[PDB]
């Protein structure tokens, strides 16, 4: 389905011209919602965690890779939208979101990349999709090359990634040098106990994990992150680690590791400390994915640690998706444009939005809550889920690490809610322009989301124990 | 029951729709057929998943 | 198993062979009398060779020492039907492998010899040159007439002992 | 009409060809002892010239259709030490 | 092994190149004319030339198409063995490519200038 | 003079117009287009009519799939 | 060791004396229609001796253009290296025979000169692509690297005969691949690298298409004059194949000079666009078409 | 539309050839294989009967050099009692 | 495997110091991917398993068209396309 | 002869830790991409001397004929119009490596006690002064080579690595023109 | 799947090996796997040969500390020209 939508987006887009561009992502956007409403049934191959095998032990197919994979189309199919549709109907407006002739191709064959790393069951596999997803982000990054702020961050991120990606290949290599294989399955507990093929682990796991951006390897992404266009940026941030963090999860090579618990500690530890330290949007933005990071990467120390992990990814993908598009609609309501990539930059620009479009700044308070945790919001309940997870494994200096991180990070998630309610008498030089019904619906679909999403908990609890056991 | 998820999940509908007025500085009563859209929408979403879970529960039980 | 590398050095064992087995005469023919007679050793010897796999994959690794006895059968057949070509058809024989070693080890440029060859064993040896796994609708590949590729030169005394033979009407 | 100095290089250089062509023929008959080359000979090809090698003593190409080999035979066997490859 | 030997080769020359990278802490410090390029003046009067993105197309897209036919080499190697399942996935294979063919023809993208 | 009538306003018309205005592109994607639609639509035709596929080649020694027989001759 | 080297002294010497006679015989060539250098520059190469891989930048490029030599076969087996992958192997050292324009190019430190260099560089490359996807159209027929393989299974037809219009293209690109109009110390160098990489071309369309060595069955003529095997056969034989090769050689080259001195030059612009506008998309139908043709049909070829 | 017509002819005449030649190469491939399925057995019995002597000289060369020392040559490095022909030879 | 693991190294190494030498850095990651081929294909001779050599060619490839889209990045970076566009639309 | 023939992998190998110094040790970039020329060279080689000379020959055709043609194409556009490239400062970047160097070395050298019994597992390991033993037999019939067995397990085991290497070549077409060219 | 399958398109060096160990571990359980130990000692030592190379570094070692002749057939090292010759 996805396949078929990248020939058909090269051959329709090849012959089209360069105001088709918004009506081509619309029918994707779509052909995308159809397929998840139409080819959803496919969830009965996984009842009592059925597992297959597909493409000559290439790939795996479960409940897991699944539940990944809709909501890989659910997160494309938001981030298309706001590019086929236009916020406002205003030339600025027009020339800030304006998609290039490729970033549909591009971010469809991403998702692709994505995919096959959530579906990898062979190392061969695995490092094909890894640089399938760092080619197409590459070029994600680099297709808006008329600034050199976007420029260095671009370069920086080849460059940083195909480092990245050598070690991940080296590791691979030592691996097959050791067993003479490239897949997990010639791996048990005989395997493990005998041989120490740990360290190889170690070194994979270290690769991938820095591809999303953990300590102390985090601030060149932090730089990328900030110097991307903020609707190059919402993808960037998140797909890339729904894809590793889904494997490393499904993968299950890290139980009880000392290394990865002190890189998580250290994670932490740096994004709700830095955050503090931070007086631009897209900074504290990236200190908060990297807090949730390391929130994600201490489910990697324990087993059964699936549904814990399904909640906190789709939570934290809809509440991420939800505080970009609340700064993405907050743009109307300032005086002057940064740049045109990023036209806002500094907390201090979103000062009294309170006065300007009150509901806004209860959806981005309501958002920021479920970032620190307060309930009844779906953020609480993954962080609770976490926090149960580990105390089943008798991790309590993990568990105090995790309190006091997100009591840190609590100060500059409430540090953007203040800068909001306070007053601006500066008055707009812009009025009355309607906002995109579309967007404005899908956002409000995001908001409602994250507030009653607690009501299916056990729901939600029931179909996990029917089709995960 | 069946109709009580119903129930909620159009009052979802309608709150998110009511959302989606209030964010783009509308009236609550702006457009009431998006009202009905939205509620029959997410009522039918909400139906979804209730069958879902219906057939998670007699999974569960034929097990026995 | 792959070839050697950049250095290597072959190195060579006097060692004499255990006693406790048997010693068996073994086969001296070269590459081009192989070539000639390996239809006739399979038609004769495919019994002891079967039986001689068939070991080989029951004994699980260790065919080299487990299934000496049947090898040992099947180079005795070997030898014996080379043994029954070296007394037999000497001057066809001569003709089939000279020609293939003049022809770089084709079957395609020694068809006359290879009739020969064919019709002085089928003649008097009881033994019959036939290519498994053929259908009765397609004809056998070596009986061909026309053939769509031709040797580079015909060999001359091939050429001379087919048509002798043609006047002579053996064939 | 032909202009004869315009191909007589082209001449040269076919006459040059042929010439150096033939030459590597009659050398490569003289090398082999009077039989034509091998071309495109795979692992199967080469173990038959060594055994080949092994059972005519050294002699070449030769073939010998003998049935009974010589004793020599059945001690000459010789396998190739490979350098360990670092 | 190879961890082992990286592990151990990583202080040595990682030494040997802090220090000689230490070295041009100070060293010639370009100190060179430099200030007619600091104002906007030039000094060429010519030497302007141009390059169309077409030309630099073709020299980037030699590599993608050569890697694009240097794959077919293994195919032709078994093309027997492989013959009907193998010749479908090349048809695929080929097509899927000639999809990026098509793209690069429709934008005009390889057209030097007219 | 010439402009385009659209592959889609008429099939024939595209083609006559693509084989008279465009010679490269209109042959590339005849001769490209034809192997794969040939063979699907003439393979099944060759095999029925002209002649039946050949018997596979051998890749290793055809094992028997039996015990072992016990046989007499050339014993030590 | 003897023969090896006497071999490969005849095979240089014939070489480089048709490499040296070829200039000769263009200028003659264009003057109807209308050497000795290398021993003062390697000198001069010499006294040079970073510089260092600048200054043996030419001759190790006329080196691999020589070496691109070592394959060609005149007969069965008859050539200094019997490689079973001699077709990639001529791939190779044709991919290399890129470098000398560029390198020549930077060897003036003239902008012009490079500009020219750039052009060339790219020019050849393009071409490139058209001549190594000829290359595998025509090994999808054999199966085999081997180039004495492909000359022996020509011996049915000339893979020309089924693939005239790939005769025209590979001509066409070889004409281009080497800036021959209308397809348009260490100069000495890089001028006689460039006529030998030209030559190449020229036995590379020769046993890919036109036979390679082959002429008319000779099998009842040397029934006719001889009755046992002799080294005056083995001789004649190897005479007669020589000379149809080098025939062939000899007609490739005369149209070289030919277009050379023929049809008008046409712009630089136009030669990339032809290789990429017409010649690649035929060459793509094809790939497409030839193992449909042998899928068809039943004959993909065996090892 | 005669020089195309002949071009087809020229081309049709050329594939024929083509085809029908590569067809009688795998035939000719066929008779090759078979001719070496045959030959297989007794080349892989007289190589077969070679390992056995090798191996066991080996084993005798190793015992005796090491006569006098606790150390035991018979017992192979793996685990099962299957027949391993020795590897890793000490350079001569 | 020696001569891969030490290219690998001391590429590697050139990398981490330079940083800022995009030309050399690009260089770099070229030549760790031949470190890093050459040890796989060393083991997969060893092991005489064509998984090894798969993988190496895979990675042939996968390097071929990152050095094309990094050559594409270094091209919009310097500006090679030029300008003399003055005096013009 | 022999002398030579036993050492030339040695050889090759001295030769890439030259070629690789000479690279991340010149100024010009012209001098790094012609002796990275060279290290592919000596890397084909050395391939040769394994018994992968199928693969020497590949990387001379695509890592030299292509990737390295581009590298001196693209950095030749670069001096035409001279546009020097501006040198920043690393010494930014030193302190960082002096930290992390210092922490592997007191990492390393903690061990002491314990290197007694893991130093010696590279001794034995840099000595490997065992002969491989080659054998030889007959169970291989097909001319079969190293590309034909790349051919198909490519085409029929991996054929979906195949596919999604296609859609690499596709993304490798896509990008550049992307980035390179300005629409309308 | 590519394991399993040598260079020339055959089974690897260590197929039997691994085959072994792969049949024990099916015809086993979790809490039984630790019964198919020897079967994946065997297929590392096919691997990397480290009991092999110990056991002829012990033999080696014995035999450089000895100065009396050996009284058995040694091996003959013989030049690639000299291949069955006498
Ligand atoms: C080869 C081997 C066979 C496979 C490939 C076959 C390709 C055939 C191409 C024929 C048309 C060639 C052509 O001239 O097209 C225009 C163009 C060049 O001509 P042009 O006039 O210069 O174009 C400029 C236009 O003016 C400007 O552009 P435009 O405005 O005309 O629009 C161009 C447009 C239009 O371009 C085309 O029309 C070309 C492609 C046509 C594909 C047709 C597929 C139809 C599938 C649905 C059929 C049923 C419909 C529903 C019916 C009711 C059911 C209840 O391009 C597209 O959007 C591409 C097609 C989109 C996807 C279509 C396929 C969907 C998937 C089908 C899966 C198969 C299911 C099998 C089920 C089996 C059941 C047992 O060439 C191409 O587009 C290249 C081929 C594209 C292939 C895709
Ligand atoms: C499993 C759980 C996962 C996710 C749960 C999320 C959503 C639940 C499912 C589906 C949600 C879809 C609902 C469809 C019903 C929504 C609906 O009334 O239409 C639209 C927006 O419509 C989407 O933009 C529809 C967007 C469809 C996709 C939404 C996905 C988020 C809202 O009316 P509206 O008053 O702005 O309507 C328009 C009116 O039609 C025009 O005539 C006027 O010119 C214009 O000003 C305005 O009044
Ligand atoms: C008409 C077809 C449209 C369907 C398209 C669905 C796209 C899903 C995309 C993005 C995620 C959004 C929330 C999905 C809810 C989880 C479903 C499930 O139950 O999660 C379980 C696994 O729970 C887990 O581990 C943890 C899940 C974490 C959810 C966190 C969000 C909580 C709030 C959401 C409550 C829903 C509100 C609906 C209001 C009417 C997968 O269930 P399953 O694999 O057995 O298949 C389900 C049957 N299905 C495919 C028809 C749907
Ligand atoms: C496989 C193909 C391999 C080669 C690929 C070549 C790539 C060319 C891509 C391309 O651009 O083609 C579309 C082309 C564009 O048209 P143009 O008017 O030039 O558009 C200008 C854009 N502003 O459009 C054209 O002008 C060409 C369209 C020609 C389509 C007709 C030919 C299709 C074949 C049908 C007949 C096949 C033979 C008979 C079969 C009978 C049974 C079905
Ligand atoms: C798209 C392609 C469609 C072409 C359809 C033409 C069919 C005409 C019928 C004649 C066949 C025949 O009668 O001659 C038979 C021939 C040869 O077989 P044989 O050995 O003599 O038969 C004996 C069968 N045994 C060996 C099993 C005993 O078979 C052919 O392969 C020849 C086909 C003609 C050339 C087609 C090439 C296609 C053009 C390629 C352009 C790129």
């Amino acid at each position: 389905m996805l396949i078929l939508a990248i020939i058909s987006l090269i051959t329709f887009v090849s012959m089209s011209k360069l105001s088709d561009n918004r009506a081509i992502i619309r029918l994707i956007n779509i052909y995308l919602i159809l397929v998840l409403v139409l080819d959803s049934f496919l969830y009965l191959l996984f009842l009592n965690n059925q597992t297959y095998t597909v493409m000559g032990e290439l790939l795996i197919f479960n409940s897991f890779t699944f539940y990944i994979d809709m909501l890989i189309y659910f997160i494309m199919i938001v981030i298309s939208s706001l590019y086929g549709y236009n916020l406002y109907n205003n030339n600025l407006y027009k020339t800030l979101f304006e998609p290039k002739k490729e970033l549909i191709i591009l971010f469809l064959i991403n998702i692709l990349g994505a995919l096959l790393i959530v579906h990898s069951n062979d190392f061969i596999t695995l490092f094909v999709a890894i640089e399938l997803q760092s080619y197409s982000i590459y070029l994600i990054t680099a297709i808006y090359n008329s600034s050199y702020k976007a420029s260095k961050a671009s370069m920086l991120y080849f460059f940083m990634g195909g480092i990245l990606s050598i070690l991940i290949a080296y590791s691979i290599n030592t691996y097959y040098s050791v067993l003479n294989s490239y897949t997990l399955h010639s791996l048990d507990s005989l395997i493990i106990n005998t041989l120490d093929l740990n360290l190889i682990l170690i070194a994979l796991s270290l690769g991938l994990l820095f591809k999303i951006g953990i300590a102390p390897l985090h601030k060149w992404l932090i730089s990328i992150y900030e110097n991307t266009p903020i609707l190059i940026t919402i993808y960037i941030s998140l797909i890339p680690k729904i894809s590793i963090l889904s494997y490393l999860v499904l993968s299950n090579i890290s139980i009880n590791s000392l290394v990865i618990s002190i890189l998580a500690i250290l994670t932490l530890l740096v994004g709700s400390v830095g955050g503090l330290l931070q007086i631009k949007i897209k900074r504290l933005l990236a200190f908060s994915g990297l807090t949730n990071a390391g929130y994600m990467m201490l489910l990697l120390l324990l087993n059964n640690n699936e549904f814990s992990y399904l909640y906190y990814i789709t939570q934290y993908s809809i509440s991420h998706l939800a505080i970009f598009m609340i700064i993405i609609f907050s743009i109307y309501y300032i005086n002057y444009i940064n740049n045109q990539y990023n036209p806002i930059i500094y907390v201090n620009q979103l000062k009294g939005l309170i006065h300007d479009n009150a509901y806004l700044v209860l959806s981005m308070a309501i958002v920021v809550f479920s970032f620190i945790g307060i309930p009844p919001l779906l953020g609480f309940f993954g962080k609770l889920n976490i926090l149960m997870s580990i105390l089943n494994n008798g991790y309590y200096f993990i568990s105090i690490v995790l309190i006091v991180a997100s009591l840190i990070s609590a100060l500059y998630y409430l540090y953007l809610l203040n800068v909001s309610i306070q007053d601006k008498n500066n008055i707009l030089i812009n009025s009355n322009e309607t906002v995109s019904s579309v967007l404005s619906y899908i956002l409000s679909s995001l908001i409602i989301l994250i507030t009653f999403g607690f009501i299916y908990n056990s729901l939600i609890i029931d179909i996990f124990n029917v089709y995960f056991n | 029951a069946l109709f009580t998820s119903l129930v909620g999940a159009s009052g979802l509908g309608f709150a998110t729709k009511f959302l989606s007025n209030k964010i783009r500085l509308k009236p609550a009563g702006y457009y009431p057929l998006g009202y009905v859209f939205s509620g029959v929408a997410w009522a039918g979403l909400g139906l979804v998943l209730h069958n879902v879970h219906q057939h998670s529960l007699e999974v569960l039980e034929k097990k026995k | 198993p792959r070839e050697a590398a950049a250095h290597w050095v072959p190195f060579e064992d006097k060692a004499n062979m255990p006693d406790n087995v048997p010693d068996v005469v073994e086969v001296g023919a070269t590459s081009a009398p192989l070539l000639s007679a390996s239809y006739f050793i399979g038609a004769k010897c495919k019994p002891y060779n079967d039986d001689f796999m068939l070991c080989r994959e029951e004994s699980q690794g260790s065919g080299a020492i487990d299934c000496l006895k049947e090898g040992r059968r099947v180079t005795r057949c070997a030898v014996s039907v080379i043994e029954d070509i070296n007394k037999s058809c000497l001057d066809e024989f001569r003709l089939h492998w000279q020609c293939l070693e003049q022809n770089n080890h084709q079957l395609s440029g020694c068809r006359k010899a290879e009739a020969l060859l064919n019709k002085c064993v089928f003649t008097k040896l009881n033994l019959e040159k036939k290519i498994p796994g053929l259908r009765p609708d397609e004809e056998p590949v070596f009986l061909k007439k026309d053939p769509w590729i031709k040797p580079a030169v015909d060999d001359f005394k091939s050429v001379r002992a087919y048509a002798e033979a043609k006047k002579n009407g053996t064939l | 009409a032909i202009p004869f100095e315009a191909l007589l290089p082209y001449g040269i250089i076919f006459g040059l060809l042929t010439a150096g062509g033939g030459a590597m023929q009659v050398l490569h008959v003289y090398r082999n002892g009077g039989v034509r080359d091998r071309f495109a000979i795979d692992q199967w090809d080469s173990q038959m010239m060594e055994r080949d090698l092994r059972l005519n003593g050294g002699q070449g190409r030769k073939q010998v259709d003998q049935a009974t080999a010589p004793e020599a035979f059945k001690h000459n066997h010789v396998w190739k030490s490979e350098r360990p490859l670092i | 092994n190879t961890f082992i030997i990286f592990i151990i080769l990583i202080p040595i020359v990682g030494f040997a190149l802090l220090a000689v990278n230490i070295l041009l802490a100070v060293y010639k410090p370009y100190n060179e004319k430099l200030g007619a390029f600091e104002c906007g003046l030039t000094s060429f009067n010519q030497t302007r030339l141009a390059f169309n993105a077409a030309f630099i197309l073709v020299a980037i897209l030699f590599l993608p198409f050569d890697l694009e036919i240097s794959t077919l080499l293994p195919y032709v190697m078994s093309i027997y063995l492989v013959s009907n399942y193998g010749f479908t996935i090349v048809l695929l294979f080929l097509l899927i490519l000639i999809i990026g063919f098509v793209y690069e023809i429709n934008t005009n993208a390889l057209k030097i200038n007219k | 003079i010439n402009a385009n009538p659209g592959f889609w306003n008429g099939p024939f018309r595209y083609l006559r117009w693509s084989a008279h205005n465009r010679p490269h592109l209109f042959f590339a994607f005849a001769i490209g287009i034809a192997g794969p639609v040939a063979a699907l639509t003439l393979t099944p035709l060759r095999r029925k009519y002209l002649y039946p596929d050949h018997s596979p080649l051998p890749q290793s020694y055809p094992l028997p799939q039996r015990a072992r027989e016990q046989l007499t001759g050339f014993d030590d | 060791m003897i023969i090896n080297i006497v071999e490969i002294l005849i095979f240089l010497v014939c070489v480089l004396f048709s490499v040296a006679y070829l200039t000769v015989a263009e200028r003659k060539t264009l003057a109807y229609m209308q050497y000795y250098g290398l021993l003062q520059a390697f000198a001069d190469a010499v006294k040079l001796l970073n510089y260092i891989i600048l200054v043996i930048s030419p001759l190790i490029t006329l080196i691999t253009a020589l070496i691109g030599w070592v394959v060609i076969p005149l007969g069965p087996g008859i050539t200094l290296g019997e490689l079973n992958l001699g077709i990639l192997f001529s791939l190779a050292i044709g991919s290399l025979g890129v470098f000398g324009s560029l390198l020549s190019g930077w060897s003036s430190n003239s902008k012009y000169s490079l500009l020219g260099s750039i052009r060339s560089t790219a020019q050849l490359i393009s071409y490139e692509l058209i001549l190594t996807s000829i290359f595998i159209i025509i090994i999808m027929f054999v199966s085999s690297l081997n180039i004495t393989t492909i000359i022996e299974t020509q011996r049915v037809v000339w893979y020309c005969i089924p693939l005239l219009p790939l005769l025209l293209i590979f001509f066409i690109a070889s004409v281009a691949e080497t800036a021959r109009p209308p397809f348009d110390s260490p100069f000495v160098f890089f001028f006689l690298a460039e006529y030998s990489n030209i030559i190449l071309i020229s036995a590379f369309n020769g046993y890919l298409l036109l036979g390679g060595y082959l002429s008319f069955n000779y099998s009842y003529l040397f029934n006719i004059l001889f009755n046992d095997y002799s080294y005056v056969s083995f001789l004649f034989e190897g005479l007669i194949n020589s000379s149809a090769y080098a025939i062939k050689l000899v007609f490739l080259m005369f149209s070289f000079i030919w277009v050379r001195a023929a049809f008008p030059r046409f712009t630089y612009d136009n030669l990339i666009n032809f290789c990429w506008i017409i010649l690649l998309p035929l060459l793509f139908g094809i790939f497409l078409i030839i193992p449909s043709t042998l899928y068809i049909f039943d004959s993909f070829p065996t090892l | 539309l005669v020089y195309l017509a002949a071009l087809c002819g020229i081309c049709g005449y050329g594939f024929y050839r083509a085809l029908g030649g590569i067809q009688e190469r795998r035939e000719l491939k066929r008779e090759k294989l078979w001719a070496r399925i045959y030959l297989m057995p007794l080349l892989q019995a007289e190589e077969d009967r070679q390992t056995v002597r090798r191996s066991i000289a080996q084993l005798e060369r190793e015992k005796e050099i090491m006569k006098g020392t606790g150390f035991d040559v018979d017992k192979s490095v793996y685990n099962d009692g299957k027949f391993h022909a020795p590897a890793l030879m000490i350079p001569p | 495997m020696f001569i891969g693991t030490i290219i690998l190294v001391l590429s590697f190494l050139g990398f981490v110091f330079n940083r800022r030498n995009i030309i050399l850095a690009f260089i770099c990651l070229e030549t760790m991917l031949l470190g890093i081929n050459l040890i796989l294909l060393r083991n997969s001779v060893l092991f005489d398993d064509i998984s090894g050599s798969l993988f190496a060619i895979v990675i042939i490839i996968l390097a071929g068209v990152e050095s094309a889209i990094g050559l594409s990045l270094l091209v919009s970076y310097y500006r090679l396309r030029g300008v003399i566009n003055s005096y013009g639309i | 002869m022999m002398y030579l023939t036993y050492y030339f992998i040695e050889i090759t190998i001295f030769l890439a830790i030259l070629c690789t110094i000479f690279i991340i040790s010149a100024k010009n970039p012209m001098v790094s991409i012609l002796y990275m020329i060279a290290l592919f060279v000596i890397a084909a080689m050395y391939l040769y001397l394994i018994g992968l000379g199928i693969f020497s020959l590949l990387y001379i055709m695509i890592y030299i004929g292509a990737i390295a043609v581009l590298f001196l194409f693209i950095i030749t556009l670069l001096d035409i119009n001279s546009t020097e490239l501006s040198v920043k400062s690393n010494i930014r970047d030193l302190p960082l490596v002096l930290i992390s160097l210092i922490v592997l070395t007191i990492s390393g050298l903690m061990i002491y006690s314990n290197d007694s019994i893991l130093i010696n597992k590279l001794l034995e390991a840099f000595g490997n002064d065992y002969n491989t033993i080659i054998t030889q037999d007959w169970f291989n019939i097909e001319n079969t080579t190293l590309l034909t067995t790349i051919g198909n397990v490519l085409l029929t085991n991996n054929a979906f690595i195949l596919l999604v290497l296609a859609i690499v070549l596709l993304l490798g077409i896509i990008g550049p023109i992307s980035i390179t060219m300005k629409h309308k | 799947t590519a394991a399993g399958i040598s260079l020339t398109g055959g089974r690897n060096r260590c197929f039997s090996e691994w085959q072994s160990f792969m049949h024990c571990t099916a015809k086993t359980d979790a809490k039984s796997r630790a019964q198919c130990l020897p079967n994946f000692e065997d297929y590392m030592e096919c691997l990397h040969h480290t009991k092999e190379k110990a056991r002829l570094r012990e033999i080696e070692s014995v035999l450089k500390q000895k100065k009396e002749g050996l009284e058995a057939p040694p091996v003959k090292v013989i030049p690639v020209k000299a291949i069955g010759l006498v």
